[PDB]
């Protein structure tokens, strides 16, 4: 009994296909410490999976795709050595494991052939007009903000560790009247607010790079310049407020842009589309 | 300059 | 009275090209509020830009390359819209600035050619093997570092405003040694030599998501997991260190990762391919 998880076009997903990777998910999650969903959905999950896997690798089987030998070989020895590992000392880590060398020769070429016809697919699908890369250009341009040194004021609005929406909607609301009322001093505002060390001070950080600031920050300030305020960004632990005081590359940066950003769509998109134009019959 | 004065909030 | 600044295989950039592009870039200098080089070397890039801009422009001719007229049209309508304005507010700012919307219009045609092949020239020149895709992929999985939860202690090395040379030496090497006996507690090298004010309470500095964290230090950390030591980084301050505590679609990021380094790769390659395949003599 060859039990059927499920049925894709003309083809199958078993329970065994299913069953296995299942595991070495929970394995190379608690292997990696980032915890996994219910039991219940997480297969849910492992089942669209191999079920796309499939069509996909149907699509492969019609269209003349096969894998090159030395290509396989190349690409197995490289994961070989990228996790720690070696060449005929693979076979006794796996084969010690659970597995055989054709459990994963056979099964790697499964992901290549794969990752072929699904991009090589969606690679046929992008076009970025003249017009897309120049407008974008442009605007990259507006942004210019690199290693931009920035001086800057901070407003912090703090919340609880976990508090409940009611907890949060006040200082959420209450910051956007300090932001309105910021753009007509902050330096006032500041201590008259702000929950920071450097709030009696009047919440001034001092000059300093965009890249040394949080993350978060650099993303909302990178479109921003001398007198722009923006927020009221929520993190940890509340919302922040703050107060700008001073401060042929962009034709490439703007296509790996859309090159990137057009891919990334038309590829969602692509299965999207594979997946709703095909047989998913699915056997409990 | 600020990286940790700012970094000492989260 | 219009000189040639440079012949560039038969065919000149004219002193009136580059002193009018050092309009429109003081033009926006002011604005943008960056500072320029000597005005010696900034005519000795701007120059440069020009050059290749012609190495390129004249292979726009070589091989056929048009620009849809309604291409055009629909870049600076939407490079308009970018900087809030309609074609008639901006015609205005072209005439108050003191442009011929039609020198202006042509310009832009000129970028947009230059563009169109430069790129279509680079896309031409990458191969990515599937041998490769793979690899990669597999080296992006124990690495996803995406929203995390990531508790750090940190140590610091004390640097003067404008240091010397020595010192940054004398600092990095005494950093670099504090990692050395890092990876053999970190805590207890706080108390010893983290200038910082957490370094009593051991660097211990609790939980940040890896976004809220300074980006200076994101950039080695997703790269990275529990256990690991990190630096020594350098910045205003001075060098940090940096123990860790706690924490198909990758083959999409896989992808991606190289469809992308290898044009970024690959331009830069054919951009000194094409200064090389090529007279030039510049007239100062």
């Amino acid at each position: 009994v060859d039990k059927v998880a499920a049925v894709v076009n003309n083809g199958v997903v078993l329970e065994s296909d299913v069953d296995g990777l299942m595991q070495s998910v929970k394995l190379n999650a608690a292997q990696a410490r980032q915890q996994l969903p219910d039991d219940a959905t997480l297969r849910h999950q492992i089942m669209e999976r191999l079920i796309m896997d499939q069509i996909i690798l149907q699509m492969g089987q019609k269209m003349g795709v096969k894998i090159s030998d030395e290509q396989l070989d190349q690409a197995i020895a490289n994961i070989a050595k990228q996790n720690n590992m070696t060449l005929d000392q693979m076979r006794s880590r796996l084969a010690y494991d659970g597995l055989n060398y054709n459990t994963y020769r056979n099964q790697i070429r499964k992901e290549m052939i794969i990752s072929e016809v699904r991009n090589n697919e969606v690679r046929r699908r992008i076009t970025i007009l003249p017009q897309e890369v120049e407008s974008l250009a442009q605007q990259v341009g507006n942004q210019n903000d690199a290693s931009t040194e920035l001086n800057l004021s901070h407003i912090l609005i703090p919340l609880p560790e976990n508090p409940t929406s009611d907890q949060v909607n006040e200082a959420e609301s209450q910051a956007r009247a300090i932001v309105d009322q910021a753009r007509n001093d902050f330096g006032k505002l500041a201590i008259a607010h702000s929950a920071d060390q450097q709030a009696l001070n009047g919440g001034q950080m001092g000059w300093g790079r965009i890249q040394e600031l949080p993350g978060i920050f650099a993303q909302a300030l990178s479109t921003a310049k001398k007198g722009d305020i923006v927020g009221p960004i929520r993190s940890g632990v509340g919302f922040h407020i703050l107060k700008v005081n001073d401060l042929a590359a962009q034709k490439d940066r703007a296509y790996r842009m859309l090159m990137n950003r057009k891919f990334s769509e038309e590829a969602a998109s692509w299965m999207q589309e594979q997946r709703a134009s095909a047989y998913v019959k699915i056997l409990s | 300059n600020f990286t940790l004065k700012f970094w000492d909030i989260f």
